[PDB]
RNA sequence: CCCCGUGCCCAUAGCGGCGUGGAACCACCCGUUCCCAUUCCGAACACGGAAGUGAAACGCGCCAGCGCCGAUGGUACUGGGCGGGCGACCGCCUGGGAGAGUAGGUCGGUGCGGGGGA
RNA sequence: UCCUAAAAGGUAACGGAGGCGCCCAAAGGUCCCCUCAGGCGGGACGGAAAUCCGCCGGAGAGCGCAAGGGUAGAAGGGGGCCUGACUGCGAGGCCUGCAAGCCGAGCAGGGGCGAAAGCCGGGCCUAGUGAACCGGUGGUCCCGUGUGGAAGGGCCAUCGA
RNA sequence: UAGAGCACUGAUAGGGCUAGGGGGCCCACCAGCCUACCAAACCCUGUCAAACUCCGAAGGGUCCCAGGUGGAGCCUGGGA
């Protein structure tokens, strides 16, 4: 990790609780990271969207 | 497949008279033409207007075929050379469309050449290939001087079933092949 | 003189030095060999004294093959200084000569002139040696 | 010096047999097809079958899905259920593909 | 003077740990190795860093093939 | 091949300067050019076009052979 | 006995050279409508075929040029037990015992299932 | 990481040599396809070396980066669809004074790829790091000092070496 | 690992062959001819290596079965 190369949360989008850290390279890749991950609030895979930690 | 001039000319005239000339005991001992491959090797669209989309289109327009792209295998410091930067073109021709080029080829394209005094005789592979090369796109037929913006010529490597280049000679030359010695 | 043009590593461990000569014990290129007797570190300065020792004494004419190389650098601290603080820097380079090993082989000269160079030669050694000519053992290997 | 058949081949093939189930080999050729479980465990080909031994007719394509039909029907005689299609090296696709599902209409499991 | 020399990593104890013939249980680690210097055989899984442990209960059992490299198999009880 | 990227070859008629046709297959139907190898000087014999002299130096002057002898 | 699949030994199986095989099988081969396919190409992959050829590839034989294998004998070295040298180092006993090289061997062996043959 | 280290492990010196405090959104998962470096010969500009063709070539190339191990019967090159760079756990072991560090089958939840067998709990592996204390942020709605609330804390997640 | 070995990584002496330069004739008209010169790659002969290994012991380690009743071993706890 270096100020460039960031770390961050992934928020589930349904219930905006977050359940994810990553890291990205912002540089790289300048734009919201958007997955689909777990989320186990909702019990199920949902679109988890970058969220500054 | 198409009816040619040029491989009517092959299947007639050139296979007795090889199996006459080297006495080969199967049909398919003969030599026969295998592919002909094609490769402008550019390099000068490496940077400046790498849109080499012309000389692509040129080739598709000269052998009825779309080019594929070449990229480097290493960057090269001298050559303003990064790896896996687009650097040439090559297009495989083989059966009716290779006798369709190699047709307009001897027919037409040889002969427009500036101060042409027939092809290297040397040129050949050792295995029992040829290989030429051209200065020009506008030699060829369906280029004009008008659709075109800068000379760049291409490479052309004819690959025989041939063992030896004394047999690749003979099929070559008997195909029409003008040789200057 | 005698070095390395180059080397993967500047500086060796000193090893050991028990038993005899592991190959090069029989004459195979002069007529006359020069044997060591007991090992040691042969360093290049005495090499290249014995070498032109028995060229001084042919004067012109002969064939001299060495068959040992300075490949073993050797090391020294500097003076007056501790123990620790690292190893010690080279101060030159040295040839494993064991027990049996010819050093020297003399070709195209009479028989006195082989002895008596080879003779000179060994007196510049560390090691006590022996003199040998080519024999049909030698021949056989 | 291997080709990328031969390399093809061993690729799928040693997946295969990291599975640890009975392997349907099949094997195509510009007339025929053959395809024989094998159980690598012995080194021993339990049931064969073959438009070759069975005299078929003309279209590859309907001939292998009899083949495997076949197959799978002389396979479920001697017990056998689960098995691991060996594509070998040819693409699951066609003729092969035909195999398979004419194997899976006969009750083979895979 | 100085040095610059004086530095080194801690072992990292690599190798067979239950011989050919030693009876083991559902996951003992047979083989702790950098790359495959021994290949997972007969019920012996391999891990993300090349470690062989065993898959089932049974006995360890090498096999060397060879050009094929070195195998360990776990023979059931 | 590969439908859509391929410049279509249809029957063509290749006219030269010396009269010569040649039915081929391209993507012009139909061509002119200036020359071809039923007429270009290399292929038809030895056609030197202008230049079939003999060099012709140096001994071909012999003008004249009026110095005394 | 031959061929086609698929294992095992892991080069005594390989490289090279010469010869042989198309009835069967396999291959090349004829096509590229259909399925599928080419960073371009029916080369590859894939499909429908059955006129030709064993030219390639493959299989099968023979050859020791290369490659690979390699004794016996001796030697190096050494667990254990003893001596010698001021030392570098050197011997003896007992058990184990190389590597190099020498003779020589090798142009594979074998399992299972299919198709054909006697 | 390698040597020293005396063919299990471990083993010191101000002994001999090098590297790390990162990186990758694909440089990750899966399915499918492909095989190098180099040498010789041939080929417009074009060269020791750009790209093309032929023949030889078992790995000397490649694998982000030091070194070693491993490796084409892929871990290397390319494409497709994707987020398993999962949540709840975890039999059993490596290692080891403690605390740590490491490998992990399998069961369930909702998934990805594949016709399938299957594979997936990041990366060919071994460095890419920091125990608590104090505090920040998100969630939880567990405690709430007479009662209802609030303040403040706890629990889950992550931050500030 | 000892020893050994040179197939890999490096070193290495002599010889052979032989890209490349140096030098000498002979040229600027672009090639040629001679090398008791330095010398890459390759082969021959002969070597060296803690961080080289096509090889490779004696020993060493661990599991199994057996002899082994010893101020031996294993478990829990007190005291050093
Ligand atoms: N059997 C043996 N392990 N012998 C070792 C020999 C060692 C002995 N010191 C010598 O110089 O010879
Ligand atoms: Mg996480
Ligand atoms: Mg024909
Ligand atoms: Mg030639
Ligand atoms: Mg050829
Ligand atoms: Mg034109
Ligand atoms: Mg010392
Ligand atoms: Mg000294
Ligand atoms: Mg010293
Ligand atoms: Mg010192
Ligand atoms: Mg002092
Ligand atoms: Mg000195
Ligand atoms: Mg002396
Ligand atoms: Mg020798
Ligand atoms: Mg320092
Ligand atoms: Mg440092
Ligand atoms: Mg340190
Ligand atoms: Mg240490
Ligand atoms: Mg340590
Ligand atoms: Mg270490
Ligand atoms: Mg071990
Ligand atoms: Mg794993
Ligand atoms: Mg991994
Ligand atoms: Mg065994
Ligand atoms: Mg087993
Ligand atoms: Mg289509
Ligand atoms: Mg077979
Ligand atoms: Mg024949
Ligand atoms: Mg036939
Ligand atoms: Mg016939
Ligand atoms: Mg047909
Ligand atoms: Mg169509
Ligand atoms: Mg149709
Ligand atoms: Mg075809
Ligand atoms: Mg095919
Ligand atoms: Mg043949
Ligand atoms: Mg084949
Ligand atoms: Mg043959
Ligand atoms: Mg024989
Ligand atoms: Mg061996
Ligand atoms: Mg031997
Ligand atoms: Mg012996
Ligand atoms: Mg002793
Ligand atoms: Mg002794
Ligand atoms: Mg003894
Ligand atoms: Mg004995
Ligand atoms: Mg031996
Ligand atoms: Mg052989
Ligand atoms: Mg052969
Ligand atoms: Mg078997
Ligand atoms: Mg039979
Ligand atoms: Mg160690
Ligand atoms: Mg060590
Ligand atoms: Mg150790
Ligand atoms: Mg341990
Ligand atoms: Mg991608
Ligand atoms: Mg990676
Ligand atoms: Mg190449
Ligand atoms: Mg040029
Ligand atoms: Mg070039
Ligand atoms: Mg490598
Ligand atoms: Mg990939
Ligand atoms: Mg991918
Ligand atoms: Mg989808
Ligand atoms: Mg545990
Ligand atoms: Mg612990
Ligand atoms: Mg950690
Ligand atoms: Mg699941
Ligand atoms: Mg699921
Ligand atoms: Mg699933
Ligand atoms: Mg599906
Ligand atoms: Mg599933
Ligand atoms: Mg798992
Ligand atoms: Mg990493
Ligand atoms: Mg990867
Ligand atoms: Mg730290
Ligand atoms: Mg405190
Ligand atoms: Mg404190
Ligand atoms: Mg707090
Ligand atoms: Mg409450
Ligand atoms: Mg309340
Ligand atoms: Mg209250
Ligand atoms: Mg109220
Ligand atoms: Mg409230
Ligand atoms: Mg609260
Ligand atoms: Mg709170
Ligand atoms: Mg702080
Ligand atoms: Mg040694
Ligand atoms: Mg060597
Ligand atoms: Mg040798
Ligand atoms: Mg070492
Ligand atoms: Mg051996
Ligand atoms: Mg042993
Ligand atoms: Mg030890
Ligand atoms: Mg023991
Ligand atoms: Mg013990
Ligand atoms: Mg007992
Ligand atoms: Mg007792
Ligand atoms: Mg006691
Ligand atoms: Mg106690
Ligand atoms: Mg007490
Ligand atoms: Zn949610
Ligand atoms: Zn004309």
């Amino acid at each position: 990790a270096s100020e460039v190369r960031i770390k961050l949360l992934l928020e589930c989008t349904e219930c905006k609780r977050r359940n994810y850290a990553t890291e990205k390279n912002k540089r790289n890749t300048p734009n919201k990271l958007e997955l689909r991950k777990y989320c186990p609030w909702c019990r199920k895979h949902t679109v988890h969207r970058e969220v500054k930690i | 497949p198409l009816d040619l001039a040029l491989k009517r000319k092959y299947y007639e005239e050139v296979r007795p008279e090889l199996i006459r000339r080297f006495g080969y005991q199967n049909v398919w001992e003969v030599p026969r033409l295998e592919k002909v491959v094609i490769n402008q090797g550019l390099g000068e669209a490496k940077e400046d207007a790498r849109i080499l989309e012309k000389a692509a289109q040129e080739l598709a327009l000269i052998t009825g075929q779309k080019p594929a792209v070449t990229r480097a295998k290493k960057s090269i410091s001298n050559f303003k050379l990064r790896k896996g930067m687009p650097i040439g073109l090559r297009v495989t021709l083989r059966r009716d469309r290779m006798w369709i080029f190699l047709e307009k080829l001897l027919n037409v394209a040889l002969p427009r050449i500036r101060d042409f005094r027939g092809l290297n005789p040397n040129s050949f592979d050792g295995r029992g290939n040829y290989n030429l090369g051209l200065r020009e796109q506008l030699i060829f037929p369906e280029i004009t001087y008008d659709m075109v913006d800068a000379l760049r010529g291409m490479d052309i490597a004819v690959v025989t079933t041939a063992e030896t280049d004394e047999e690749a000679r003979a099929l070559l030359e008997l195909l029409g092949f003008p040789f200057r010695k | 003189m005698l070095m390395p043009r180059r080397m993967k590593y500047r500086k060796q461990q000193r090893g050991r030095l028990k038993g005899a000569t592991k190959g090069g014990d029989y004459v195979a290129f002069g007529d006359f060999g020069l044997v060591a007797l007991e090992p040691a570190w042969i360093t290049a300065q005495q090499i290249e004294a014995a070498r032109v020792a028995m060229v001084r004494h042919f004067r012109r004419g002969g064939k001299i093959f060495i068959r040992i190389f300075p490949d073993k650098p050797y090391t020294k601290k500097p003076l007056e200084v501790r123990m620790g603080k690292g190893k010690g820097n080279v101060e030159g380079y040295v040839a494993v000569v064991k027990p049996g090993r010819v050093m020297f082989e003399v070709a195209g000269v009479t028989e006195e002139q082989a002895m008596e160079a080879l003779r000179i030669a060994g007196h510049k050694l560390p090691i006590k040696t022996k003199i040998v000519r080519r024999d049909a053992y030698d021949e056989a290997q | 010096r291997l080709t990328a058949y031969e390399r093809r081949k061993f690729r799928v093939r040693n997946r295969i047999k990291r599975t640890g189930r009975l392997r349907l080999s099949v094997f195509r050729s510009l007339k025929h097809i053959y395809a024989q479980i094998i159980d690598d465990e012995k080194g021993v080909t339990l049931v064969s079958a073959s438009s070759l031994a069975l005299k078929l007719k003309g279209n590859k394509t309907e001939v292998a899905r009899q083949v495997g039909r076949a197959l799978a029907e002389k396979a479920l005689a001697l017990g056998i259920k689960q098995v691991a299609f060996d594509r070998g090296p040819y693409k699951y696709h066609g003729r092969v593909k035909a195999l398979a599902e004419g194997a899976r209409e006969g009750g083979l499991e895979f | 003077g100085s040095t610059k020399n004086g530095r080194d990593s801690q072992a990292k104890r690599l190798g067979v740990k239950r011989y050919e013939g030693q009876v083991v249980r559902a996951g003992n680690i047979l083989v702790r190795q950098r790359g495959t210097r021994f290949k997972p055989g007969k019920n012996v899984g391999m891990g993300r860093d090349f470690t062989l442990f065993a898959l089932v209960d049974g006995v360890v059992e090498f096999q060397d093939r060879g050009r094929l490299g070195r195998y360990v198999h776990v023979r059931p009880l | 091949m590969k439908e859509g990227i391929h410049p279509k070859l249809v029957p063509a008629r290749i006219i030269c300067g010396c009269g010569n046709v040649i039915e081929t297959y391209s993507t012009k139907p139909e061509i002119y050019v200036e020359v071809c190898s039923k007429c270009h000087p290399f292929y038809t014999g030895q056609q030197r076009f202008v230049d079939t002299e003999g060099r012709v130096e140096r001994f071909q002057r012999r003008y004249g052979d009026s110095y005394r002898k």
